């Protein structure tokens, strides 16, 4: 009779209604069989509470299968510059050699690509077209005016600790359209990446490239790019009386009003609380909205996250008219 | 000493190249009663089957069993695709058996649903245990292709369903 | 071109306990043929409830271009498998009916050949 | 030399053709999946990784009628990239908006 | 060894967070709130913060 | 070979990329996806937990003592998970990576100690 094929339903032992059902000739009465302009009505996106290195818009409308590749994609198919050939010289530090080449690895980069490109060949001296070249030199010693305490800041420290303040920037040609925090070494200038005591040297350059997430996950512009339908919880009996504070505890805190609301339900994570009361479990029906989701992009900070997203729609329709210049040569 | 030789021990006849753990719940999982696919996910599942020698047949999903209010397919449907993707494929496996947790009174017709009738390789009641899909025991269909249908559609019939039943049971979970 | 119809009463809606969240086995009663029938019917999609009227109708055939049977408002699709008063277990997929009883208006049915259910409420 | 159509039998089939989208996975598969999906003239469509060792995908097509399982195919793609077209114009109207909200 | 500069299941930047969170640690706060502070929601990035023995500053000692 | 402080060692046979990968709703797609018939014949219960005191451990900002014969009970353990927000059992709900739709059942999710060894 009636049909929720647009909600997922949350049991307790199970979530019930999931695959996205809807196709020409499922169900009957519906016709669905992919009306552009329907489509094209029906979606929104909502922003919501984008500072730097978050996002949380919406995305209102469109099926679980191509929001899973915008997550996809931001997640391992984003090119981003990361550091990958690491020259060393005289390392006496006692962090290994290819760990500390490995912790040169993660460590993010905030020259934006799509100004470079790939590497082409092996090509491991760069063509300043493809490359950005880091030096990072630190010798410590001892500073004359320690105390006699052994306080690690205070004696034994011209620079016990290697942050990335220490890299600098080898502008490896023209290099003038980028400016002088261009090419800000590691995102974060706070990053240690390794510790020393007198009279050891870290010297080495270092190689960045433009590189698929997919690669390596050193590459990746994004801590996390997941999403989340957004949930609808129904009341389908009236609470009142006590059990509507009963029912508050239950759930998330913002998500509820008190007789009992559900006020807000975008907040809820899902604890599902309601099943351990014996009593409530049969009044609400909890449900997550199929078409309404909720995507929460959080950058390293590469790219700035709302150019994280339309350059992640950006490179899927580069992918499928890749395919679609293939069928036009055969 | 072929794989496709020694699929039977030699000291029953007992077929020891069978399911093994995750293919066994993968496989109960999806011929148990209340499973219903629709063709989002009907043609998903099926369509697994399809490398390695499998890539050029024309398969055939099954006409769905239900049909007016919504259509959409039940999991022994599919588990059929996998005794007979093609339609020009010559198997007609045929098998009538008990299942753990057997019922005890009636034949067929009781509720636990622990008894296999598959009819020309198309799983018509019962859900699939370890005594219809594992080693061990002289029933289950493995050995029933081996013995009718000779012993490449044996293989092939348990090599679909080690490349299916993951595929069920991942996006399942 | 209809195999088989009547109107029943549906008695039990799930005779030994529920075993399926989506699937629950009826046990009917015909009208003056007195067609025992136990079948399974999926009602997440087609809730049925205790002592409820409603049509059956067994259809070798429904006759979107065709214009098919659809005054039914529940359709499933499966073949005979077994004919043991006869009784004759219809299978739908797992889906059994094990429809029974008085072997001379059964006569339409065999074995091997694909039947649809048309069920109604009423 | 990415897409790469295989033939049912020697005779040859065009009712059901099997795509194999060399260097992809799901990111792609499971979006140009549904959208060809939404297709009334596809009977069959679905898509598997034929190993996680190798990078391909392994669609296959089947029609009702006569679709030279390349149709849908060609309009699976202009389904989807007029989709990420209007996704992402509806994106970036909409951050232009939230920004000046916040000024 | 030295705090590892990604979270492993996520990747948050999260090598920046250890003389940040020592430096809280030496004050009143508590091991908790001490990573609410930092701004590290998930569990799995808290993991490495919590779950992280800093064996460079012992290794160093043995190390002229 | 790893194995996972209860003699439940493994080969690790395959290495998926992490957006194929089922993420929850937090965003936290796992590192080790742990088979679930290692549980029901060797009975060892005591990893069951570990997912449990490690899960309400990192939330809390505590290291749970699970020791022989006492320790901290479930009963307690469970009851901070719900502060947090999360499921008293530690089954959290989460929607598969590669297919885009949410799992048919909830997944258990934690961290538990995985000590790599020589092999
Ligand atoms: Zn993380």
């Amino acid at each position: 009779v009636e049909e929720m094929r647009s909600r997922v339903v949350l049991g307790e032992f199970g979530v019930r209604n999931v695959h996205t059902t809807d196709f020409p000739g499922n169900y009957s009465g519906y016709d669905d069989a992919w009306d552009q302009d329907r489509f094209e009505k029906n979606f929104r996106v909502d922003v919501v509470h984008m500072d730097e290195n978050s996002l949380e818009f919406d995305m209102v409308g469109i099926d679980a299968a191509i929001a899973n590749a915008f997550r996809r994609i931001l997640l391992a198919e984003v090119p981003t510059m990361a550091v990958e050939k690491v020259l060393v010289y005289n390392n006496t530090s006692i962090v290994q050699d290819e760990i500390l080449a490995h912790r040169l690895g993660l460590i993010p980069i905030h020259a934006d690509p799509r100004l470079f490109e790939y590497r082409n060949q092996g090509d491991e001296e760069g063509t300043e077209i493809d490359t950005l070249q880091f030096r990072l030199q630190v010798r410590c010693t001892r500073n004359p005016h320690a105390a006699k305490d052994s306080s690690d800041p205070n004696e034994l420290y011209v620079n016990h600790k290697v942050y990335t303040r220490h890299m600098t920037w080898i502008p490896l040609g023209n290099q003038a359209d980028l400016f002088p925090e261009g090419t800000i070494r590691p995102v974060h200038d706070d990053i240690l990446i390794a510790q020393l005591r007198p009279g050891q040297e870290i010297d080495l350059l270092m190689h960045c490239v433009k590189g698929i997430g997919k690669d390596h996950a050193k590459f990746s512009p994004v801590a996390t790019a997941s999403y989340r339908l957004l949930p609808d919880i129904t009341l389908l009996e009236p609470v009142e009386g006590e059990a509507a504070e009963e029912l508050s505890r239950c759930f998330s805190p913002g998500v509820i009003e008190v007789v009992a609301r559900v006020a807000n339900p975008r907040l809820d994570t899902f604890s599902r609380e309601i099943f351990r009361n014996e009593k409530l479990k049969k009044v609400v029906r909890l449900a997550r909205v199929r078409d309404h989701y909720i995507f929460s992009v959080e950058s390293t900070g590469v790219l700035p996250p709302d150019v994280l997203v339309s350059e992640a729609i950006k490179v899927l329709m580069g992918k499928c008219r890749r395919f679609l210049d293939e069928l036009d040569a055969v | 000493m072929g794989t496709k030789a020694n699929l039977v021990t030699p000291r029953n006849g007992e077929p020891l190249i069978a399911a093994i753990q995750d293919f066994l719940t993968g496989a109960y999982l999806l011929t148990l009663k209340d499973t219903f696919f629709d063709r989002a996910k009907a043609c998903q599942i099926i369509a697994s089957i399809l490398v390695g020698k499998d890539e050029k047949i024309k398969v055939r999903l099954p006409p769905p069993t239900i049909l007016k209010p919504v259509t959409l397919w039940t999991g022994k449907q599919i588990f059929s695709v996998i005794l007979r993707p093609s339609d020009d494929n010559p198997v007609r496996a045929n098998l009538r058996t008990k299942g753990k947790q057997y019922c005890g009174k009636g034949e067929d017709l009781c509720a636990n649903d622990s008894y296999v009738t598959i009819q020309n390789s198309e799983l018509m009641s019962g859900s699939m245990d370890k005594g219809t899909l594992g080693s061990g025991s002289k029933n289950n269909i493995f050995y029933i292709l081996l013995r009718d249908w000779g012993q490449n559609e044996a293989a092939d019939a348990m090599s679909r369903l080690a490349r299916l039943a993951p595929v069920y049971l991942s996006n399942r979970g | 071109g209809i195999l088989f119809e009547d109107i029943f009463d549906v008695k039990d809606i799930d005779p030994e306990g529920k075993k399926f969240d989506r699937v629950s086995r009826l046990h009917c009663e015909s009208e003056s043929f007195k067609m025992d029938l136990i079948l399974d019917v999926n009602i997440q999609i087609y809730p049925v409830d205790l002592g409820d009227k409603f049509r059956l109708v067994i259809a070798s055939t429904l006759y979107d271009r065709p214009s098919r049977a659809d005054q039914f408002e529940y359709v499933m699709y499966g073949k005979v498998y077994r004919i043991e008063r006869l009784s004759a277990y219809v299978s739908y997929g797992g889906l059994l009916m094990r429809l029974q009883g008085d072997a001379n208006n059964l006569h339409g049915f065999e074995v091997d050949s694909r039947v649809y259910l048309l069920m109604k409420k009423l | 030399k990415t897409a790469l159509e295989m033939v049912q039998a020697a005779g040859t089939d065009r009712h059901c053709v099997t795509f194999v989208l060399h260097e992809e996975d799901h990111t792609l598969g499971n979006s140009l999946r549904y959208m060809i999906m939404k297709n009334p003239e596809v009977e069959f469509c679905g898509y598997t990784t034929t190993h996680p060792s190798e990078s391909k995908i392994n669609l296959r097509i089947q029609t009702r009628g006569t679709l030279p399982a390349v149709e849908p195919f060609q309009r699976g793609l202009n389904e989807l990239m007029n989709v990420c077209q209007h996704v992402l114009d509806k994106f970036e109207a909409s951050i232009k908006d939230y920004k000046d909200q916040k000024a | 060894m030295i705090i590892p500069v990604r979270c492993f299941t996520c990747g948050k930047i999260v090598g920046n967070k250890w003389e940040a969170y020592l430096g809280l640690l030496q004050a009143e706060y508590t091991e908790g709130d001490a990573l609410d502070a930092l701004g590290l929601k998930r569990y799995c990035c808290r993991r490495m913060l919590l779950a992280h023995v800093d064996l460079i500053e012992k290794l160093l000692n043995y190390a002229p | 070979k790893f194995s996972s402080r209860h003699g439940q060692k493994g080969v690790c046979g395959l290495i998926v990329p992490q957006e194929d990968m089922p993420f929850c709703d937090s965003g936290i797609c796992p590192d080790i996806i742990m088979n679930p018939h290692g549980f029901p014949s060797r009975m060892t219960v005591g990893k069951l937990i570990e997912l449990l005191a490690g899960k309400a451990g990192v939330l809390d900002g505590r290291f749970h003592y699970g020791t022989a014969f006492g320790g901290s009970k479930v009963k307690d353990v469970c009851e901070d998970l719900v502060r947090h927000g999360y499921n008293y059992l530690g089954k959290d709900y989460v929607t598969s990576g590669i297919t885009g739709e949410p799992l048919e059942a909830y997944i258990y999710f934690g961290p538990v100690y995985y000590q790599k060894l020589k092999h």
